[PDB]
């Protein structure tokens, strides 16, 4: 269920970024993206190590 | 007026080390019993302040400034005044003059002529007279002035029982000028040399003269004959530190130490507490610093044909747009920075004004003339009719676009039909790439060729230019410089000279702008014919190949290490002893010397008796036989 | 001062990367 | 980078303030050209932010010394402008000022025509002072603050006491009420009463 | 303690940001601040569980 | 090997942001490479601890 939050980008959905946006600086919002889901990623299995 | 004086037999200054003086408040804020950790320029402690003592006796010469100083004078009388600052004091340059001899406090900033005794003590007979208090010769444009309330003074003369000690710093930073002050009464001591103890500093005043201090001069107070009391101040010099200030429930600063003095101070400041247990402490990491540096750019003393791109009789159409190719030349920016409008000149992978510094591997200068509207679609990743069908930048386009008006050249009255662009494409083209073939667009459901109707256009559109057209439409001149970086052997670059080679020593290295530093020595591989730069597991580069001689260079970083602190309780003997981990102790000698480790201090280096063990080398403790219970 | 068994079982176990180690990455002896 | 900024007029890189530019070519601008300002073009070194200098010197460039007048490798460090309303854009004149200023760290010296009110205290308000926005009580304060204090900070270098502008005593801020709730419930089934526990 | 880091931002008081700036870059600076924040409150949970 | 990733920015060298960039926009990539390793660092404290 945490993977539908947008972590602040302008849209949670991978695809509607890239058409809505130019290419220039899209980038900063996808990595912002995907830190978010390796830091959630992370957390679950720290948790599941302990 | 001052009258030549002469006759003096100078004697070298005194010195003594200051104390504990010397801390002031370094901000307006109140902090209630907590310790905080400030950096600033600070009196380091235990410092060898200098001594002027004058009684007959005259010692005041010049004194060098430069980041602040602290004055300190003991004082009963009121025999010294003010203060002189400059750099010349030769009616060229503006200097200072904070005089509170009497009725106030006079700041003034002005081009004075400060003749070559300034004082106001030589008058007739043995008593002082406010008499050649124009130790300016002459003022030409004063430029500042302020005056406000004088500070504690005192009547007649004496010779004796010294009460009164006054300390001031002073400082100038980005322009502005900071006093801080203190005076401290009941000082009397047989002994000299200043007292021991604890005393903060509060701020004073501020004011922007924001101009260039160098030296400065004492004052105090016919001209042959005169005897003069006793009189003593000390000089001492700031500079920068870091501090741990400890504050009380009344909001007063009641202790300080340092945190570059010591290995024991160094251990209290890091454990951000004034008392430590036994034990074994871990504290800053040792490291060696850079002597000097070098650089190495290649032999080419050419010039690249930047004016014949930009000063081109015809450009070509957006269709045909020109390329050339720069290369094995050294290109100078500052002549394309500052002459002619260039209303517009925006760069994407590098920041222009840097763009003497780097060195390229492939220059492209792309020209063509467009319209004023379409100025905009030249950024990458972009849409319009220009941006698409007969221009296009890639995305991760590195250099540099310029864009200025032309209205005087291109545009005429008559009108300008020399320029042709394309309307009609089939589908998007590729970046960088160019079309030329006029074929008629078959837009429509028949095999149409033909010459003009419906679903049978001609591609091709002329510009049309004349001055009557409004802002907007007039043409426009671009032209676009494209290169990749680092990437391969430099070839065309900036100006920068080069200078020799090191061997076998920590430089700040510069080959073709990979600063860096480190130590290099002469390597035993082989390159390719097409390789230049040697990486590692970790891709930082660490082989590189000289561009002026062929040769192959490796760098290793500087000599380091951990360094521990081994202390008993500081309720017992405050003696310690250092641990250098991990390395052999024969090369610690060898870093014996001032501005050259992380760590100021050095005296425990060429200390007491050193033991090597299996973790290093202990320095400060003895090896004896016997063998006890692990402590 | 070892026994026979002990010889077997240091040989049995073993402990250049060490030089590339540069970037502030040390291991403290027991 | 330039000419001007360095040699002339050099802001610091952290500038914290603002800059008004106009355009003022139909009252410089002289028929027969004006040669009334004047600006530096020749200096041994870059100059620190904010520097002022009025020396005019003779300039030494080769190595053979250079004194007297001026003369060839001996420059006058001093250059005028030419002002004429037929010169195309951007060569007439312009008019520059700029405003520096420093941000909250002293008494209130200059700001805005925002009315003031009364004060309340025991109560939680929307405190204002000298635009230090915040929620909190304000209560008499006892600790003793030195005349050029104004802030006090705790632990966390966040204010806690502040000194008011118009009568000077000194007021201590803390923050409102607040905590945790808790239900106990039995089963849904068995009853929908419940029980709430401030913490 | 921490929570008086810049985190890279322009001060670490939140009243300062919105009141000297506009809606359309001060929300840059508070991602700093938050992003800062929030890690530095996970690495205290996975200490109290350790 | 984990130092040799982009995390984002221009390059993973750290000298040539500083070399080819204004301090305005270096600030932004070196932020993001700061906040990348230290993540790493963090992550293999906690594997040491458990
Ligand atoms: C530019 O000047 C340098 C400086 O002398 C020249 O470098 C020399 O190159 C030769 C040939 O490889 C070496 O044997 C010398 O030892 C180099 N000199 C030094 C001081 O290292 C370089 O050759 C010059 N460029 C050209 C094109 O001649
Ligand atoms: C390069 O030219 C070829 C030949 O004209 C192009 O290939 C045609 O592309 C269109 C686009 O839909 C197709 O309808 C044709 O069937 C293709 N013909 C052939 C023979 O392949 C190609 O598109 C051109 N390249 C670009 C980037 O436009
Ligand atoms: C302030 O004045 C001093 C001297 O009054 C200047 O010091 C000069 O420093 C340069 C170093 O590059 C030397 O070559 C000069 O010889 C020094 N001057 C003299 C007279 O010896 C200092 O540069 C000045 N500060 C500024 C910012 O210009
Ligand atoms: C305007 O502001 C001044 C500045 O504080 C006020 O002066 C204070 O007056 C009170 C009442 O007499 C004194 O207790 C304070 O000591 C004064 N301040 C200082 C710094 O001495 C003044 O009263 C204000 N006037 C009005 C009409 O608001
Ligand atoms: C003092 O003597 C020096 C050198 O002897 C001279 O340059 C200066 O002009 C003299 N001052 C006066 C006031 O005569
Ligand atoms: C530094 O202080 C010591 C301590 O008294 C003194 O012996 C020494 O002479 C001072 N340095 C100089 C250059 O005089
Ligand atoms: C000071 O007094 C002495 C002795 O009376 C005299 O020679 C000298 O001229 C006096 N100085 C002045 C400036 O009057
Ligand atoms: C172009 O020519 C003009 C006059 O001929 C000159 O002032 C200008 O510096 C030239 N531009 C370049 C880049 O050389
Ligand atoms: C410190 O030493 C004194 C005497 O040496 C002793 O009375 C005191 O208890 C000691 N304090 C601690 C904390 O060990
Ligand atoms: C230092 O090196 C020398 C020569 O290799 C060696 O004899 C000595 O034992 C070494 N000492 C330490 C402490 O590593
Ligand atoms: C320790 O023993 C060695 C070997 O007998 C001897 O050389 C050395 O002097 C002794 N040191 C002490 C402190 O007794
Ligand atoms: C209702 O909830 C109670 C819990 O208090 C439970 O004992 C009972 O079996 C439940 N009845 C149902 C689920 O029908």
């Amino acid at each position: 269920k945490q993977l539908s939050s947008k972590f602040g980008a302008i849209s949670s959905v991978l695809n509607d970024i890239f058409s809505r946006l130019d290419k220039v600086e899209a980038e900063v919002q996808i990595d912002r993206l995907i830190t978010g889901r390796l830091q959630s990623l992370q957390t679950y299995v720290t948790q599941q190590l302990i | 007026q001052c009258v030549n004086l002469t006759t003096r037999t100078q004697l070298p200054p005194a010195y003594t080390n200051s104390f504990t003086r010397g801390v002031y408040y370094p901000d307006k804020v109140f902090r209630s019993s907590v310790l905080h950790s400030t950096q600033d320029l600070f009196l380091p402690f235990f410092s060898n302040v200098t001594w002027f003592h004058v009684i007959k006796r005259f010692d005041n010469p010049v004194l060098p400034f430069n980041d602040g100083v602290y004055f300190a004078s003991i004082e009963k009388s009121n025999i010294i005044r003010g203060w002189i600052f400059g750099t010349t004091l030769d009616s060229k340059t503006q200097s200072l003059l904070i005089v509170n001899n009497a009725t106030n406090v006079v700041i003034k900033v002005c081009e004075f002529q400060f003749c070559n005794d300034p004082f106001l003590d030589h008058k007739n007979n043995k008593s002082w007279m406010e008499s050649e208090f124009r130790v300016y010769s002459s003022a030409n444009n004063c430029t500042f002035e302020y005056v406000s309330q004088p500070f504690l003074m005192d009547l007649e003369g004496k010779q004796g029982n010294f009460k009164n000690l006054r300390e001031f710093v002073f400082k100038n930073i980005d322009g502005y000028f900071k006093i801080y002050s203190k005076h401290t009464p009941i000082i009397v001591r047989e002994p000299e040399d200043l007292p021991q103890g604890f005393s903060a500093l509060e701020p004073l005043v501020d004011l922007p003269i924001g101009i260039n201090i160098t030296r400065f001069q004492t004052l105090l107070a016919s001209s042959s004959g005169w005897t003069a009391g006793a009189a003593a101040y000390y000089v001492g010099y700031l500079q920068p530190r870091t501090f741990l200030l400890k504050y009380n429930e009344n909001g007063t600063i009641t202790d300080a130490v340092d945190c570059a003095l010591d290995p024991l101070s160094e251990t209290k400041c890091t454990l951000k507490s004034f008392t430590v247990e036994k034990g074994i402490y871990q504290t800053s990491n040792f490291r060696v610093q850079p002597t000097e540096s070098i650089v190495r750019f290649p032999n080419i003393t050419n010039l690249c044909p930047f004016d014949e791109v930009f000063n081109a009789t015809r450009f070509a159409s957006v269709y045909a747009w020109n390329r050339k190719r720069i290369s094995n030349c050294v290109a100078d920016y500052s002549v394309l920075y500052n002459l002619a409008p260039f209303f517009t000149f925006k760069c994407y992978g590098v920041s222009p004004t840097k763009l003497n510094d780097l060195c390229f591997t492939n220059v492209y200068a792309d020209s063509f003339v467009i319209r004023g509207d379409e100025v905009r679609q030249i950024a990458p990743g972009q849409t319009g009719k220009i941006a698409d069908y007969n221009y296009k930048l890639p995305d991760d386009f590195t250099g540099c676009v310029i864009a200025w008006n032309s209205n005087k050249l291109d545009s005429k009255v008559s009108g300008n039909y020399n320029y042709l662009y394309r309307l009609f494409r089939k589908s998007n083209l590729k970046p960088f790439e160019r079309d030329i073939s006029t074929e008629i667009y078959q837009a429509g459901n028949k095999p149409c060729n033909g010459v003009a109707g419906f679903n049978c256009y001609f591609p091709l559109r002329s510009y049309s230019f004349r001055p009557t057209y409004g802002v907007g439409h007039q043409p426009y001149r671009v032209v676009v410089l494209s290169f990749e970086l680092l990437h391969a052997p430099a070839t065309v670059c900036g100006p920068k000279k080069s200078t020799n080679l090191v061997k076998n020593k920590c430089v700040n290295f510069n080959f073709n702008g990979l600063k860096g530093t480190g130590v290099l020595t002469e390597s035993n591989k082989k390159f390719l014919p097409f390789q230049q730069f040697g990486r590692d597991i970790a891709d930082t580069t660490d082989a590189v190949r000289d561009p002026q001689t062929l040769e192959i260079l490796d760098i290793t970083p500087c000599s380091f290490g951990g360094v521990s602190v081994i202390t008993p309780g500081t309720n017992t003997s405050n003696q310690v002893a250092v641990l250098y981990q991990g390395v052999n102790c024969t090369e610690v000698p060898v870093a014996i010397h001032a501005d050259q480790l992380t760590p100021t201090w050095r005296v425990y280096s060429t200390g007491s008796n050193v033991f090597q063990t299996r973790a290093g080398c202990l320095i400060g403790a003895e090896y004896v036989n016997n063998s006890y219970e692990c402590d | 001062k070892r026994s026979f068994i002990e010889d077997l079982l240091f040989n049995k176990v073993t402990l250049l990367i060490c030089a590339q180690k540069f970037k502030g990455l040390t291991v403290l002896p027991p």
